[PDB]
RNA sequence: GCCCGUCGCUAGUACCGAUUGAAUGGCUUAGUGAGGCCUCAGGAUUUGCUUAGAGAAGGGGGCAACUCCAUCUCAGAGCGAAGAAUCUGGUCAAACUUGGUCAUUUAGAGGAACUAAAAGUCGUAACAAGGUUUCCGUAGGUGAACCUGCGGAAGGAUCAUUA
RNA sequence: ACCCACUCGGCACCUUACGAGAAAUCAAAGUCUUUGGGUUCUGGGGGGAGUAUGGUCGCAAGGCUGAAACUUAAAGGAAUUG
RNA sequence: CGGUAAUUCCAGCUCCAGUAGCGUAUAUUAAAGUUGUUGCAGUUAAAAAGCUCGUAGUUGAACUUUGGGUCUGGUUGUCCGGUCGGUUUUUCAACCGGAUCUUUCCUUCUGGCUAACCUGUACUCCUUGUGGGUGCAGGCGAACCAGGACUUUUACUUUGAAAAAAUUAGAGUGUUCAAAGCAGGCGAAAGCUCGAAUAUAUUAGCAUGGAAUAAUGGAAUAGGACG
RNA sequence: UAUCUGGUUGAUCCUGCCAGUAGUCAUAUGCUUGUCUCAAAGAUUAAGCCAUGCAUGUCUAAGUAUAAGCAAUUUAUACAGUGAAACUGCGAAUGGCUCAUUAAAUCAGUUAUCGUUUAUUUGAUAGUUCCUUUACUACAUGGAUAUCUGUGGUAAUUCUAGAGCUAAUACAUGCUUAAAAUCUCGACCCUUUGGAAGAGAUGUAUUUAUUAGAUAAAAAAUCAAUGUCUUCGGACUCCUUGAUGAUUCAUAAUAACUUUUCGAAUCGCAUGGCCUUGUGCUGGCGAUGGUUCAUUCAAAUUUCUGCCCUAUCAACUUUCGAUGGUAGGAUAGUGGCCUACCAUGGUUUCAACGGGUAACGGGGAAUAAGGGUUCGAUUCCGGAGAGGGAGCCUGAGAAACGGCUACCA
């Protein structure tokens, strides 16, 4: 979400230490470097076919996914390239021997490879500290459509 | 700061103070087996109760499975060596019924009297 | 606080010293070296509590100063050197060489080893990496780095080490059906065969390891140390030999064996 | 002094986190160098783990580099020509990473006169074959050629001159070169 | 018999309360800003290398640019290196100043309570259909209980009038 | 429009309670120490007090919300005989 | 309780309780099912909002793979001790698995090793034999890997790995007994020699089995599934 | 080792509370007190104040010695035995105490650093300093400064100013050094199949670039560049590559720089081996140092989940970074850690925010059927603090306080 412009800051952003040789004359021009992420996660072609740079993407960046591979649905999407994943869970309380439905929203960076909307479930890997709160990175929008192509009643 | 050398207030009072029949029954014990204090009795009663407490927490589990079998046997082994428990009874469920009177008759107090030597107990 | 810690308080003393609760506020902090704090064994514990060649720390200190003590070829005068797992401690007066190996319980043991075999030290990996001048080099979890290893000495695979010279005698690969000694907490100092290696992406490689008695158990790879192929382990192990009996089984062997 | 604490920053929600401990050394972040171009000077600093981490101060010169050829030289700087973070660093003329700058280009010529020897802006018998075998390899992207004639190429330094001490950078070529030129015409 | 209130005395608990109250601390406007660190300079002093002329009694192995030696050694002067106080911006920011503000404390004239009571006045409200049945809600009034409207309830003084 | 029998819906009585319940009584106030169908709410001796305060709501009356300090050995409930 | 016999005040003798201790004060835990998850009350004793709506919450009907066989591993009681108070089978048992076959897939392949004979290429070392194996073209793959492909996701529960030590429970042991402690034990008493356990800690994460329970999900514009 | 009694009544059964009852490595006190083992002990109130003394310093065969010190006697015609003093080294960031803060903070387990520093630790290791190559410091470069010699001050102080000498593992400079191979330069000949005499540069650190760091299998047609062997039809064949789940990783190259780091003008014991018979060239056992890689001790962050009371706190954060982004700046490093420009996010009744806490977290403690409650200042592990609040030097490690600077008290 934003989006599209590729090169549109005061600066002009390249994938650092990666080159698009002017002497050489390939069809792509831009050598789109990309990362195989591991942990059984497939590299989505929207990253490798696409345009955007992003430092903070796992695929098109130096961001290395590790550690806790959390999940949960997506509540908030409004900000630039990040998401807020709502990781619901229970909390056991022995003096009762029952459960609290607890909440914690997890802010998590989006590589624009994926299309993320509200009410979508999403696996998401811990990585470097991206930002203040965002220590996490969208890796797999599981509800890619979630009845998006199909509403639609009248035969 | 070597380490706190642990201890126990080992021997612990009953939960009322004046059950008349207990006050007599404790006197009877301190008279028969010659005990200077109530303490000497509660000492045995607790020391015993600790065993009982094991036996209950073993008999809750199935004797055939491990701890029940092992700790129970070792608990019995311990008692038969100390000589409270009979050689007729080595069945754990018999440990449960051991009583304070059987413990006292095993003390060096009494085993003087039971082997003669002293005469008249005290 | 404000940087690294210099003391080590006796209750915090890692349990497999079998350090005494009383008789000292402190424990000997194992100094910096090839083996991790808790996985090491400082020589004071070794020479005093274990072997009793010294009656106190003073005598250990002097014992190290006169200097027949030689941990892994070199001498040491350090009262708390990290003499960890596999570390060949040779006392030339008495000729009582000791390899450092775990008793089935977990606590280390005195193994009164030969002249003779106490001469190589088995050692793990760790790395495989390369350094400058493009030199490929291998590292042992159990301390040392050895240069120019055979290309197919891979990771979590053992290596026999010449020790006195410090090179490579030979190596044992890591794979299915290979005698493996254990160095992890609950399964610590058991021995077994290896059946599976659960790969696991990120969250630790597991290994399913049946003993002689064929009681299965699992550990992590890091806590596993390939002692050989089945039948012939490369090290002479203590009485018990990595079996780890049941509680009643140990009680049985004790109260059966009464030879006054 | 100028610390890098997560302690301050109120919080993720707002909760003004109370000042737990007096800020520590390991959290620190020293005064910004913002090195100029006016008489070569450097001071070092004793950082974490000892480490002499040279702070450049009024740094003149830095080895700015080609792409097509793959070369760099003892190359003089002229001035801070455009800085895409903050224009404050343009007028004060404070050199910084990813700042577009102008390169004396005489060393880029003198060495180019050997490499190919075709000249940019507008002997010996066996060399003439090495001269002939080389050359007509790189034609160069127009702006760089005119800037070669200007004596003022457009680099974009990529050292961190408060960390490094060295002010070594990179000649702009191709797309990024074509981009930063549009911003230089926008700023001017 | 029980008992309810007004009004009295004797103690104490809290309450409010003018105080332009007071304190302590926490935050906090504006102004100042100690001191270091970085930074712009600044150069007390210390010296190397320059062949820079000595007196020097072999100032390199026998009158002589010593068969001139790190030669006797200062006027050189040039070139450095290190380098104090001092000092131009920054920056961190104690603290003060003079306010503003939350929290907790704490004097406070006065008021208005509430509770214990030895036991006193004034009645005697309620409990018996308590001598106008009690109640509740809610208005008004009184010397106090209380009373009186309206509506309600019986915890009513009635589980009852048939055609 | 009745009679009579049975039925879904409504409003209440009689007897035994073997079931509840402190009992009065209750076919629910039963299926609860043989303790668990689901859910919301309220109470924790009496007073002080539905007061003080602070909200908040009201034209106001007042409401909603709601204290402790202090005080006291009983306050009750139901029934038994007088 | 105390107004001249006060068994409660105050003193002597008795006596009780505890005993080198016992009282007192404040907390606090128990008792308190007087805070209640287990486990309380609410017609009248305190307590059901005057009523209805109502978002969050919490809760929420039933329904999808059941049953039968066929072998095959154990594990204690039995049947004698077949034995030098212990051990090895059968006549038998229940109990817990495992493999399967039942309209039935347990995730599927691209290949490595195809262990094995479903074999039959020469047919026989050989009691009259289908007792027995030197043996290799088609080829049963579960005997393991090592890489894809893509997993409906949870809760739930399992055993596992981890949850520093002391503490806690607890095994061993003559600190004289214990409270404890990590000691100790036995020789010619010239040297040798056992130990220094085990368990717990269940909250979260990680591991693997299980698929009832509970939720969740899939093909109804089939843009569905396969080839 | 699941336990109840007295109390409202004329008496009854309840609701109910009070009262008892037992225990507290739970405080206090009141009596009383013979012994044995063991043994907490200024936390609670004032994280209030502190006389005095002490609690951190350290030398070996082995860094620096004409103490006008001690030795003293059968190595010193530069030194060698002991050694005050001092510089250098290292240590003083450990331990110890305490609990004021502090309520998603700390802290516990759990991960992670592919996101970093790490003296020490024990493992590893640098022919390339030279810069034209017919006469050059290398068998050893320089002058300082201390302790000292005195010259002194002061009312005080672990205050030290001047001169004279005097060192170093202190501080500066600074030599050798090949062979090969690879990359930039080059007297011509002979019309192609084109091919070379010979000159310069190339350690390690540093900096940015740029390329390699590969890998799902077999077989072609021929268009531009046109190479090897031609047994002059044409053949072309044997053509390189670590680790992880995962990289812009390890590592290797091309290009350079750089107020050009490092590459021993260091030290104690041992006195061997060849004679080209010089005092020649040679060589043992050690010490420290020194480079990045390792490891250890650690270190900073950081993942997940988890706190006591309060709605008589329902909104809070966002001017003065709140949430995100792009870029820089800084840092050891990640980052709203800081700065610019931009977007308007972020949390919340699954209690945000606020307040309270006679709150340091955890391990644990007491109680003790089960479920629990309350306590944890306090022997271990974390975290904080050293009257407050700041700021910093040195150092691997300090925002140190038995360091310093300041302001308040
Ligand atoms: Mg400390
Ligand atoms: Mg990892
Ligand atoms: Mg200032
Ligand atoms: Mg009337
Ligand atoms: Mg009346
Ligand atoms: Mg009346
Ligand atoms: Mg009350
Ligand atoms: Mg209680
Ligand atoms: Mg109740
Ligand atoms: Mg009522
Ligand atoms: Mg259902
Ligand atoms: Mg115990
Ligand atoms: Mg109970
Ligand atoms: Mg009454
Ligand atoms: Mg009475
Ligand atoms: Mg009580
Ligand atoms: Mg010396
Ligand atoms: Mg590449
Ligand atoms: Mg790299
Ligand atoms: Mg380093
Ligand atoms: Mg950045
Ligand atoms: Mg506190
Ligand atoms: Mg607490
Ligand atoms: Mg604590
Ligand atoms: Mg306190
Ligand atoms: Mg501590
Ligand atoms: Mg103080
Ligand atoms: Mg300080
Ligand atoms: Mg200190
Ligand atoms: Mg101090």
């Amino acid at each position: 979400s934003t989006e599209l412009t590729v090169q549109s800051e005061r600066a002009f952003q390249k994938q650092p230490h990666i080159f698009t040789n002017p002497k050489a004359k390939a069809n792509r021009k831009t050598k789109r470097w990309y990362k195989n992420v591991g942990l059984g996660f497939k590299t989505p072609k929207t990253a490798i076919e696409g345009s955007y740079i992003d430092k903070k993407c796992p695929f098109t960046g130096l961001v290395s996914i590790r550690g806790k591979i959390l999940t949960g649905t997506v509540v908030s999407t409004r900000m630039h390239r990040t998401i807020v994943i709502r990781r619901d869970y229970l909390h056991y309380v022995p003096k009762y021997n029952r459960y609290e439905k607890r909440h914690k929203n997890v802010p998590a960076h989006v590589s624009p490879a994926f299309r993320v909307q509200v009410g979508d479930i999403v696996t998401v890997g811990q990585c470097r500290p991206i930002s203040k709160t965002v220590r996490f990175n969208v890796l797999k929008v599981a509800s890619a459509t979630g009845k998006a192509n199909k509403q639609f009643a009248k035969f | 700061p070597r380490a706190p050398r642990t201890y126990s207030k080992t021997y612990s009072t009953p939960k009322r103070p004046y059950e008349s029949a207990r006050l007599d029954a404790e006197l009877k014990l301190a008279g028969e087996y010659g005990l200077k204090n109530k303490r000497e009795i509660y000492r045995i009663s607790f020391q015993l109760s600790k065993i009982r407490r094991a036996a209950r927490d073993l008999l809750t589990r199935d004797e055939k499975d491990p701890k029940r079998l092992f700790e129970g046997n070792a608990l019995i082994r311990r008692l038969v060596r100390i000589g409270v428990l009979s050689e007729d009874k080595k069945k754990l469920d018999y440990v449960l019924a051991l009583k304070v009177e059987d413990f006292l008759e095993r003390r060096l107090q009494t085993q003087v009297y039971k082997l003669g030597l002293a005469k008249s107990v005290h | 606080a404000r940087g690294p810690k210099k003391h080590l308080k006796r209750l915090a003393a890692p349990h497999h010293w079998m350090l005494d609760k009383l008789s000292g506020c402190y424990a000997p902090r194992p100094s910096a070296g090839p083996h991790k704090l808790r996985e090491s064994l400082p020589l004071i514990v070794f020479l005093r509590n274990r072997l009793k060649y010294a009656l106190n720390g003073r005598e250990v200190k002097a014992i190290l100063m006169q200097r027949h003590v030689k941990v892994d070829g070199k001498v040491r005068t350090d009262t708390t050197f990290p003499a960890g797992f596999m570390d060949v401690i040779t006392l030339e007066a008495t000729n009582e060489n000791f390899r450092l190996v775990y008793d089935v319980k977990g606590r280390f043991a005195v193994h009164r080893i030969t002249d003779e075999e106490a001469s190589y030290k088995l050692a793990k990996v760790k790395k495989v990496q390369l350094g400058k001048k493009g030199i490929p080099y291998v590292v042992t979890h159990d301390g040392r780095t050895i240069r120019y290893p055979d290309p197919n000495i891979k990771v979590n695979d053992t290596v026999k080490v010449d020790l006195a010279t410090g090179t490579i005698t030979d190596f044992i690969k890591f794979d299915t059906g290979k005698l493996v000694y254990v160095t992890g907490g609950r399964n610590l100092g058991r021995v077994g065969t290896i059946v599976h290696r659960e790969r696991h992406e990120g969250g630790f490689d597991l290994v399913h390891i049946k003993d002689s008695l064929e009681n299965t158990f699992v550990t992590r790879l890091n806590n596993v140390f390939v002692i050989g192929e089945p039948g012939r382990p490369w090290i002479s192990l203590p009485k018990g030999k990595g079996i780890k009996l049941t509680i009643s089984e140990e009680r049985d062997r004790r109260r059966a064996q009464h030879g006054l | 002094g100028i610390s890098r604490d997560s302690r301050h920053k109120r919080a993720a929600t707002g909760a003004k986190r109370a000042q737990f401990r007096k800020k520590r050394k390991f959290e620190l972040g020293r005064q910004a160098a913002n090195t100029k171009i006016g008489t070569k000077r450097i001071h070092p600093v004793r950082t974490r783990g000892g480490n002499q981490k040279f702070r450049a101060l009024r740094i003149e010169t830095g080895n700015f580099s080609w792409a097509s050829e793959g070369v760099a030289r003892k190359t003089r700087i002229t001035g801070v020509v455009y800085h895409p973070s903050n224009n404050e660093l343009v007028r004060t003329n404070t050199l910084t990473k990813a700042a577009i700058v102008q390169i004396d280009a005489t060393p880029f010529r003198q060495w180019y006169e050997s490499h190919y020897g075709q000249s940019l802006g507008k002997t010996s018998k066996n060399t003439e074959r090495k001269w002939a075998a080389r050359a007509a390899e790189a034609k160069i992207e127009h702006a760089v050629d005119s800037q070669f004639g200007a004596g003022r190429l457009y680099a974009a330094i990529s050292s961190r001159p408060g960390q490094s001490g060295r002010c070594d950078g990179y000649i702009l070529e191709g797309e990024e070169l074509a981009f930063y030129l549009r911003r230089l015409t926008a700023k001017k």
